[PDB]
């Protein structure tokens, strides 16, 4: 796992996330998407104990997608974060707790606005103009704290994004195997294939 | 009549309809016999089928190597029963490391039947059986029936035209108590008993059931050909 | 009314007629009894012998509860089976936590409360049998009868089933004429004749014998069934009697 | 066994009918009649009292009109006990769905798993049915104002306007020839007290033998209010429309 | 937690 | 804290200093340790602050229903045993040490109950970090046949022994007299030993001084 | 009619089963009576042996519930110790979960609220049975409370129970009147136990030998019974007066 | 054995009736009759004490009683019913209420749970209705004072006076000339003193009759002093004196 | 603690110090250790004063119970009651407990239950941390029916030495004397048995 | 591993002459990284502030809760729920999961609407009430906000020097804890109006 | 903790 960034601009949410999955001293692959589709226009990433993350992000896609079905409707990002966020809160008590982090990129139709959230296993939830899980936030926040600009394009932030990836391409002790990358905007989901 | 609608109720002459109507596929039943000497205990039972194409329902069960049973009546009910035997001679020997006196299996059997005659919902079982066994104590031949009364016999016979074999082995008592190790003779008086109870038929190869267990004999069970040295 | 349908409900008498039918089937039963004695108890009851068939001797119906207490009774065998289980798991819990063995007036309302449990919803069926037991303990004998809606008494003597007033009437005279006590082996004897007498109203099929015991002296207060040239001995006693 | 006293409440009849949803519709007729109206810019909520004593504290009365959450409030026709079991389920049901998703629960989820409840009370569980049918009134930014029923089957419908209890039949003639869709509130007022004045079993309509209410976007500026008309403000709106 |  | 307990000719009487502590730091300067668990029976508790708040409520709350059961004024012997039963059932997790007093039909009662739920009675008790310096007190100047006044000023002695010689006590008394025939008396800050002195400045600030970024009005209505 | 099996309501507002468990309370065919003294509460009640096989000691309709709360029971034999053993048990836990005695009254009010429940809760029966408690409680001083199968109770003055019940009640209504109190003013419990047994005689017109009643006395930390010698004792002081 | 009554006793007849609620309603309306009146500062709640035997004690056998310091209640219909109400009543006050937000609860929520008590009594499996009707007078802080009547059904309502059981068609008619929006609390216990005359047929005093108020604080009924905010019950049972005091000046 | 109950001529005695300890701190200096089971039957504690407490009083409940229902128990019977306690909890107790009675039949009775909850009737039994300290004297001391008189000053003089040489015990010398006479309390000060 | 200093953060609450102020910092840290600047510590429920400091799971959690549980007793009470009655809400509440705790240290400031009488008052982790007629404080920086505010405090100041107080203590206290700060918040709280300013304060 |  690892690896999670998200960048939200004017018109869109932009999620990063490594390509690699490492057990012992075997990257066993480097093209894995660490990403779930949970209705058209909001977009989950996510990080943390092995078997634990897929096992979670599916849970909440599933939960998501049959309250699609159940009202015809298309669940708001914050109410989707809402619901994942308690998800998180109870399980944090549980006798074995999801230990997985995401971020939550989404373009909420109603407002006609991008916005990203990012929650920690514990079901610790911010709304953020920029987001990292694990040891990627401690080179990133500091960059795009000087880069960021809260009016640029999305092309813009695929630039930023080729910053920060450069930056922990440079200074991270592993291999991460690059990022794939997705673009969540008032027309859904799309990823980023040359990056 | 208004005190027949289930076993927890008395009529007003002190009867349990329930149990009785049960007692009456008992009646239904195909008949079989037991009967014992000092050495061993014989079972025959005259087996049922549907019609010429079809089998003949199996009424002998094995308990353990020292006891079995034959049924009469409900079949299902004598597999629950009978499992239940298996269980308790089981636990008997993992536990003690002891063969379960046939004593206490009617004993046993009998506080099983009770429980379903004095409980709402439950049903009586619908099904009367005789058990045979050799343990520390010699051959014994016991008849249960679903009122839960059990009795200790030297021999008997239930099933549908089961007095003709009773009355039968009533008269020869003295003759088949006193066929000691000798087998063949033993079940030559249980195959002549139960053709006591016989009519517009006759004892075929397929059709005949016999179960002996004895001082020197597990519990075994005979049909088809194996059989056909006693027609 | 179909008031009497269903266990538990009153009649506007007052009256729980599916324990009175319980009771028709206990007179239905064959004949049992107890007498009390100096230091002990006796028990009795008639076995009908159904058929040549019966192995003698071999279906035994008293039944022992813990070491020192017997139990007889009469009407449905299984219900008296399962009461006496119950007596088994009641006196084993009282031995296991206060270490004495159960004494028999504590003994008799467990049985009591359990009965008369059976009479409080329609969900069960009353108890099919009247019950009399009794044994020693640190203060003396006792003999008691219980009935299918629960209660129960001492008793100088007592019978139940078929011949129960013959039975009676029997007790009655033996209570008047040893006012200062019975001995044990007087009450075996006695016990004998007293089934036999009552044995007049069941009589097409003649019977078979057994007799149990309690006392002080002659069992130590250990419950212990009677055979061989005790039996034998009471039984011819009691054949000189009706003859 | 118990068997014996089973009124067996949840069966068909022969003719596939559920005998004690239709005996419990029975007792809901004999029930004050409540109105709902849906206008362009609100909801009317009006409902007549079970015939009144002199000498009953009207003031701090509640038997008909109860507040859900702030968006939604019912009209109750049937047992009022009955209906405030059910309306404490409901005001938890719409505090579980804010908790989880940091928005107010539309009106549509609310009202369907109520009639989900009583729906469960006719399939299994031996027991009776709730004798209670409820007219919802709400709002929510998916569809805006909102009416809906639902009845001791847990069948729920929507409508621009409806009557529960007595005399829906009259009533529901009265309202079909004079609604008319582009209605506003203070008409829809209107129609609500003049249905009632004209099917009450009563001689004539006073403040004191009813509860009215209006959910409408009459506060300041794209957001809703819930007002449960005091006496003296039903006495004023009675006058108002000239039946006093 | 405080103490007293 | 401090806590004690002291019988004397018709009645008994409890004290409790009012000092909270978190650590070394002084949580509350003034916390009431005395507690009614129903009106002429009163609590002193020392140990985990909510526990002993909590556990005494818990009981008042059933002794409450009790009584009105009964018809019956409460006894302390009740409180006394619904309150070790409980907190022997917690096996001492519940950290509340308790001195129960009070009057009832039988009489005047004094009793202390432990956290693992062992209970004592005595004449004279007390309980908490300053229980040694109050009973060294209690030990030099108790005797049989206290005077009512002689009681109080036993008791908050003993209270002031551990106010200044224990470092897990402060501040003030507090007492609660209960007298048979009497209703409870209860003495919220009794002594007040420990005022804090005038300041030597005040502190004050020129209004401006702290930069502001943003206002706004909130909406506290409907 | 099965509002009449159960206990749910008739049509007039009724429970027949209650009613009914009342009829039960009769069938034993004793009376009982109770009354204070100053230190005191006896509660007599008739001894009837009809068959001579019984042991006459086993024959008691009183039990004693705790060291200082006797009770004694009109109906039949198996409800009654039913009662009395979740009496002997309510009793002892009282004790131990409150730390003192449970009273006289309390207990009344505990049984007849589990009789309350019989009343409403289907699958269980009413006990055909009245309780009748004494005591010299330390509160509230001698005291005699009455359970029934309805759930009621009620404290007295003095009480009978049983199918003469009416006589010997306004029987102690007209001493009571002419008394002008609330109690046999008499100092010892024998005297009291004599004053009981004397007006259960006037108003049941009947003579009793020392096998025929059955004697409980409460006083200040013990319930006890009387055996067969302290009633003759008191039968023999009764005829020379 | 164990409860196998989990079906309703109380189910709906063709006509829409609830046959059990009726029944039991009629149940009370065989009692004896009970009444309250709402006074400007108090309530008044009073009932008949009609003896069983003369050798019974009545006071002994309380029918007006305290459910919180500031709440009591009256019944008329089963007695044993309204006991284990109470109970029932004054334990959900304090695990319902007073245990979460460290006071007691104002009336119409208290009424609120026994109403709840009462409805489950009428669907629950098992059961069958309470045989009483209840009037509960209170008071608190925010709401002042209140009378409410709570019906076999569940149902409640809040009353400037009213009474029920036996005599209640004509109490309800004397209570309709007499009351008014000014009624100071003794003129409310002499209005009540009156109504209750009417139905009651024997002896009529102060050992007869039960009557409570709810009224002002009664610090000397405390039983503690020194905290200045606690100030007393509401609730007050007046004494067979203090009604025999009421009525030579009737 | 220091704890002993001796059987004699008439019945039987029970004694102890009446010492509690928290830490070294001495909690209560007159504690009462020696407690009520029924009328004649009374225990002596040590090990956990929350502990025996608990047991005590479900000990009392359980004998309560017993005699609303089957009269008087024996002193073995609610030694068995304690035990069943002791030896089904005996993970969680820390307990050691000497039971003693006085019937009419079987005269005074003693058991001693240890930490496991065995059971053992004796003569006489000593216990609690003191206890060690006499064994040696205790043995020497004791004969069978001794007086009234003769059994106090064994117990006076052996808790005396318990006393003097354990730091857990002190205080007072509790004793409870019980005969056919009835029950008596005996209490004896430091300046009586210290200078013995 | 402590869960009450994982996240950091304060509230600190005074009170004044007809008014209280409660005031937070706006740091949400995952220890020594700073996460979001914007993490608000205080909520309302009608009149009844609270702030919340500690784990911001519970912190979030809790803040739910509560505003359930107020929704409830509104729509059941007919009013808004009181400070007096709602510091007891808290205090049942928290001690209900007494041994498996929220970690949390909540503070409660308002004016009663009946009476008009300030109120504040803090609470530890499982429920324990501190009334308190001057100051609250809680979070990373309780050591400082209790040194600030005993020297800095004076009884019955009015609104707008309230606020100087209250902000200073808040201010100087955050800036020696390390994981305290990055903003602040301060409400004026009077009978009825209430104003919310946001302080400029140094950003590391 | 107490002990004896
Ligand atoms: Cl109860
Ligand atoms: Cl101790
Ligand atoms: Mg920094």
């Amino acid at each position: 796992m690892d690896i999670i960034l998200g960048i939200r601009v004017q018109d869109s949410v932009i999620l990063a996330s490594s390509k690699a999955v490492t057990r012992g001293i075997s990257v066993l692959k480097d093209s894995d998407d660490k990403t779930r589709q949970l209705s058209p226009h909001t977009l989950m990433s996510f990080a943390g104990e092995a078997g634990d993350t897929v096992q979670f992000a599916e849970y909440i896609q599933a939960n998501i997608q049959l309250y699609s079905i159940r009202e015809d409707y298309e669940l708001s990002p914050q109410a989707v974060s809402s619901f994942v966020r308690q998800e998180l809160a109870k399980s944090i008590r549980s006798r074995r707790p999801y230990q997985v982090n995401v971020l939550i990129g989404g373009y909420d139709k109603k407002k006609n606005k991008p916005e990203l959230y990012q929650i920690d296993y514990l079901g610790t939830k911010v709304e953020l103009p920029y987001g990292a899980h694990g040891y990627s936030g401690f080179y990133t926040f500091s960059l795009l704290d000087h880069h960021y600009r809260p009016d640029m394009t999305t092309e813009e932030g695929l630039d930023l994004l080729k910053l920060c990836v450069q930056e922990l391409e440079k200074r991270m002790p592993m291999d991460f195997k690059g990022v794939i990358v997705k673009i969540v905007d008032k027309d859904g989901i799309r990823q980023v294939d040359d990056f | 009549n208004n005190y027949d609608g289930d076993t927890v109720t008395f009529s007003p002459t002190g009867r349990l309809f329930q149990v009785e109507y049960a007692l009456e596929a008992i009646k239904q039943g195909s008949v079989t016999v037991g009967l014992r000497s000092n050495t061993h205990a014989v079972l025959v039972a005259l087996k049922r089928n549907a019609d010429e194409l079809s089998s003949y329902q199996k009424k002998i069960i094995k308990c353990d190597e020292h006891m079995g049973l034959s049924l009469a009546g409900l079949a299902p009910d004598a597999r629950v029963l009978s499992n239940y035997l298996r269980q308790q001679c089981n636990y008997s020997s993992l536990v003690f490391n002891r063969k379960l006196a046939v004593e206490r299996a009617g004993h046993l059997l009998c506080d099983k039947a009770q429980k379903n005659t004095q409980s709402y919902g439950g049903r009586p079982y619908g099904v009367g059986l005789l058990i045979i066994g050799y343990d520390k104590s010699g051959a014994h031949l016991l008849e249960f029936q679903p009122s839960g009364n059990v009795t200790e016999l030297y021999g008997t016979a239930i099933g549908a035209r089961s007095q003709g074999a009773k009355t039968y082995l009533e008269r020869t008592l003295d003759t088949f108590i006193k066929i000691d190790g000798n087998p063949d003779e033993l079940i030559k008086a249980g195959v002549e008993a139960i053709s006591q109870s016989l009519r517009d038929e006759s004892l075929t190869v397929d059709n005949l059931s016999i179960a002996i267990v004895g001082k020197d004999t597990p519990f075994t069970i005979y049909d088809g050909e194996a059989v056909a040295k006693y027609i | 009314t179909g008031y009497d349908l269903s266990n538990s409900v009153f009649s506007p008498d007052g009256r729980n007629f599916q324990v009175e039918y319980a009771v028709k089937a206990v007179e239905n039963g064959t004949t049992s009894i107890g007498i009390k004695c100096n230091d002990g108890v006796v028990f009795a009851v008639e076995k009908l012998i159904t058929s040549k068939l019966l192995v003698p001797q071999k279906n035994v119906k008293i039944q022992v509860v813990d070491r020192h207490i017997g139990c007889v009774y009469s009407g449905l065998i299984p219900d008296g089976r399962h009461l006496v289980n119950r007596g088994r798991e009641e006196a084993a819990s009282f031995k296991k936590l206060y270490k004495t063995p159960i004494p028999i007036p504590a003994f008799a309302d467990r049985l009591g409360q359990y009965v008369q449990a059976h009479t409080l919803y329609n969900s069960v069926r009353p108890f099919g049998v009247s019950t009399i037991f009794g044994g020693v303990d640190k203060n003396g004998a006792h003999l008691y009868m219980l009935e299918p809606s629960g209660s129960y008494w001492g008793y100088k003597g007592a019978a139940t089933g078929k011949g129960r007033q013959s039975a009676k009437a029997e007790l009655e005279k033996l209570v008047d004429h040893h006012p200062e006590g019975l001995s044990a082996r007087e009450a075996v004897k006695q016990a004998a004749k007293i089934i036999y007498l009552a044995h007049e109203d069941n009589k097409e099929k003649d019977f078979e014998l057994e007799i149990s015991w309690c006392s002080l002296s002659e069992t130590n207060g250990l419950h212990k069934f009677v055979k061989g040239d005790l039996l034998q001995e009471a039984i011819d006693f009691a054949q000189k009697e009706i003859n | 066994g118990s068997r014996r006293y089973d009124s067996r409440t949840t069966i068909f009849s022969p003719e596939g009918r559920l005998y004690q949803v239709e005996y419990a519709l029975e007792s809901i007729s004999h029930a004050g009649t409540a109105i709902g109206i849906m206008a362009s810019d609100g909801i009317v909520l009006a409902a007549e009292r079970k015939v009144t004593s002199t000498l009953l504290e009207q003031d701090t009365s509640t038997e008909k009109l109860y507040k859900l959450n702030d968006k939604i409030a019912v009209a109750v026709a049937g047992l009022t006990a009955d209906a405030e079991i059910l309306i404490n389920t409901a005001r938890i049901h719409a505090q579980n769905y804010l908790k989880t998703y940091n928005e107010d629960i539309p009106v549509e989820i609310l009202v369907r798993r109520l009639s989900d409840i009583k729906q469960g009370y006719t399939q299994h569980g031996g027991l009776r049915p709730f004798g209670v049918s409820f007219i919802y009134a709400g709002y929510d930014d998916r569809y805006g104002y909102q009416l809906y029923t639902s009845n001791p089957s847990g069948n729920y419908t929507g409508w621009k306007a409806i009557s529960v209890g007595a005399n829906t039949s009259a009533a529901q003639t009265l309202l079909q020839m004079d609604y008319k869709d582009d209605m506003k509130v203070d008409d829809a007022i209107e129609l609500a007290l003049k249905t009632l004045s004209k099917t009450t079993d009563s001689s004539a309509l006073t403040y004191d033998r009813l509860e009215f209410a209006t959910i409408r976007k009459g506060a300041n500026d794209g957001e809703v209010y819930q007002k449960i008309f005091k006496p003296q403000e039903i006495k004023d709106i009675l006058v108002k429309t000239g039946i006093t | 937690a405080p103490l007293x | 804290t401090t806590i004690v307990g002291v019988k004397f000719n018709n009645g008994v009487v409890i004290a409790a200093d009012t000092r909270s502590t978190q650590g070394p730091i002084v949580a509350d300067k003034n916390c009431a340790k005395l507690h009614r668990i129903s009106p002429k029976i009163w609590c002193a508790g020392a140990g985990t602050a909510a526990d002993t708040e909590a556990v005494t409520q818990l009981i008042g709350s059933n002794i409450e229903l009790h009584s009105l059961y009964t018809s019956r004024e409460p006894r302390v012997v009740s409180a006394l045993q619904m309150l070790k039963q409980h907190l022997f059932k917690y096996q001492g997790h519940i950290g509340a040490y308790l001195i129960v007093a009070g009057v009832d039909p039988t009489g005047s009662h004094l009793f202390s109950i432990h956290a693992h739920g062992s209970t004592d009675v005595g004449y004279y008790l007390s309980l908490g970090s300053g229980s040694l310096a109050a009973m060294a007190v209690l030990e030099s100047h108790w005797k049989q046949d206290l005077t009512k006044e002689e009681a109080i000023k036993l008791a908050s002695d003993a209270i002031q022994a551990g106010i200044w010689n224990d470092l897990g006590s402060g501040s003030n008394v507090d007492v609660c007299v209960m007298e048979i025939g009497k209703d409870a008396e209860y003495l919220r800050n009794y002594l007040t030993p420990n005022v804090r002195e005038e300041k030597q400045k005040s502190y004050k600030f020129p209004r401006g001084t702290t930069a502001v970024l943003k206002e706004s009005i909130v909406n506290i209505c409907d | 009619g099965y509002d009449r099996h159960i206990t749910i309501f008739s049509p007039e507002g009724r429970l027949y089963q209650v009613e009914y468990a009342f009829k039960a309370t009769n069938q034993t065919n004793i009376n009982s009576l109770a009354v204070r003294g100053k230190d005191c509460t006896v509660v007599i009640s008739q001894k009837k042996v009809p068959d001579k096989l019984l042991d006459p000691t086993t024959v008691s309709y009183i039990f004693c519930i705790s060291r200082t709360i006797g009770m004694v029971v009109n109906g039949p034999i198996p409800d009654a110790r039913n009662a009395a053993l979740r009496a002997k048990a309510e009793a002892a836990e009282f004790r131990y979960k409150y730390g003192y005695d449970m009273p006289c009254d309390v207990l009344a009010k505990r049984m007849a609220n589990l009789s309350q429940i019989y009343t409403q809760r289907a699958y269980m029966r009413p006990l055909g049975v009245i309780l009748t408690f004494v005591s010299v409680d330390e509160e509230l001083g001698p005291s005699i409370y009455k359970t029934d199968p309805a759930g009621y109770y009620v404290g007295y003055k003095a009480t009978a129970t049983g199918p003469k019940q009416q006589e010997i009640t306004t029987n102690l209504e007209n001493h009571f009147k002419k008394s002008k109190i609330d109690h046999i003013n008499e100092e010892s419990w024998e005297k009291v136990v004599e004053f009981a047994i004397t007006h259960m005689i006037d108003a049941l017109g009947t003579e009793f030998s020392k096998n025929d009643l059955e004697v409980g006395v409460a006083t200040k930390d013990k319930f006890f019974t009387l055996s067969a010698e302290n009633i003759e004792e008191r039968l023999v002081a009764i005829a020379e007066q | 054995m164990t409860d196998r009554y989990s079906f309703s006793l109380t189910t709906f007849s063709p006509s829409g009736k609830l046959g059990q609620i009726d029944y039991a309603l009629t149940a009370v309306k065989q009692g004896v009759t009970s009444l309250g009146i709402k006074a400007t500062n108090g309530v008044v709640i009073a009932t008949e004490k009609k003896s069983s035997s003369p050798l019974a004690m009545s006071e002994t056998l309380s029918k007006v009683s305290l459910l919180t310091p500031d709440i009591g209640a009256v019944y008329s219909g089963m007695g044993p019913d309204y006991r284990v109400l109470v109970d029932k009543s004054r334990k959900v006050a304090h695990t319902s209420y007073k245990r979460i937000y460290g006071e007691y609860p104002p009336t119409k929520l208290l009424v609120s749970e026994v109403a709840k008590i009462m409805q489950e009594a009428t669907q629950s499996g098992g059961v069958r209705p309470f045989g009483v009707s209840l009037l509960i007078a209170g008071h608190d802080e925010f709401n002042g004072f209140s009378l409410y009547q709570v019906d076999p059904s569940g149902s409640y309502f809040p009353w400037k006076a009213t009474a029920i059981g036996k005599g209640s068609v004509a109490a309800k008619t004397f209570l309709e000339k007499r009351w008014n929006d000014e009624l100071e609390l003794e003129d409310a216990i002499h209005i009540a003193l009156l109504t209750l005359k009417e139905s009651v047929e024997g002896e009529f005093n102060g050992d007869t009759i039960e009557l409570a108020i709810i009224g002002d604080e009664n610090p000397d009924l405390l039983g503690y002093t020194g905290i200045p905010t606690d100030k007393g019950p509401r609730f007050r049972k007046l004494t067979s004196q203090e009604i025999n005091d009421r009525l030579e000046a009737l | 603690t220091s704890i002993m109950a001796v059987t004699f001529k008439d019945g039987v005695i029970l004694g102890a110090d009446s010492r509690t300890t928290t830490g070294a701190y001495i909690a209560n200096r007159v504690t009462d250790k020696l407690t009520r089971v029924h009328d004649k039957i009374w225990c002596c504690r040590s090990g956990s004063a929350a502990d025996t407490q608990a047991i005590a009083d479900i000990v009392q409940y359980h004998l309560e119970l017993y005699t609303s229902q089957y009269g008087t128990p024996s002193t073995e019977t609610a030694a068995s009651v304690f035990k069943e306690l002791c030896y089904e909890n005996k993970d969680n107790l820390t307990a050691g407990i000497i039971v003693a009675g006085y019937d009419d039949k079987n005269k005074g009775e003693v058991y001693t239950i240890p930490l496991g909850g065995s059971v053992h009737k004796l003569p006489y039994a000593i216990a609690g941390s003191g206890s060690t300290f006499i064994y040696g004297y205790c043995d020497k001391n004791f004969r069978e029916n001794m007086s009234k008189e003769e059994t106090v000053d064994f117990i006076k003089h052996s808790l005396s030495q318990a006393i003097k040489w354990d730091g857990s015990s002190g205080g007072v010398i509790r004793m409870v004397v019980l005969t056919a006479a009835g029950v008596e309390r005996l209490i004896f000060y430091p300046d009586e048995y210290e200078q013995l | 591993s402590d869960p009450s200093s994982i996240n950091g953060g304060i509230v600190v609450a005074m009170t004044g002459k007809d008014c209280v102020a409660i005031a937070c910092d706006l740091r949400l840290g995952s220890q020594s990284l700073g996460v979001s600047n914007k993490f608000e510590k205080i909520f309302h429920y009608g009149h009844v502030f609270l702030g919340i400091t500690g784990l911001a799971t519970d912190v979030t959690t809790l803040n739910e809760m509560f505003r359930y549980k107020t929704n409830l007793y509104k729509l059941k009470e007919e009013r808004a729920i009181e400070p007096e009655t709602f510091t007891q809400l808290v205090s049942s509440s928290l001690y209900e999961r007494r041994f498996g705790p929220y970690f949390v240290g909540p503070v409660v400031a308002g004016i009663n609407s009946k009476s008009g009488k300030p109120f504040i008052a803090g609470f530890d982790l499982i429920g324990c009430i501190d009334e308190a007629k001057d100051f609250i404080v809680s979070g990373t920086a309780s050591d400082q906000l209790f040194g600030m505010c005993e020297s800095l405090y004076e009884p019955n100041l009015e609104p707008e020097d309230l606020f100087e107080t209250i902000s200073q203590a808040l201010l100087n206290a955050a800036d020696r804890d390390a994981l305290s700060g990055w903003g602040a918040v301060v409400y004026i709280i009077k009978k009825d109006e209430v104003v919310k300013r946001y302080l400029k304060m140094r950003q590391d």
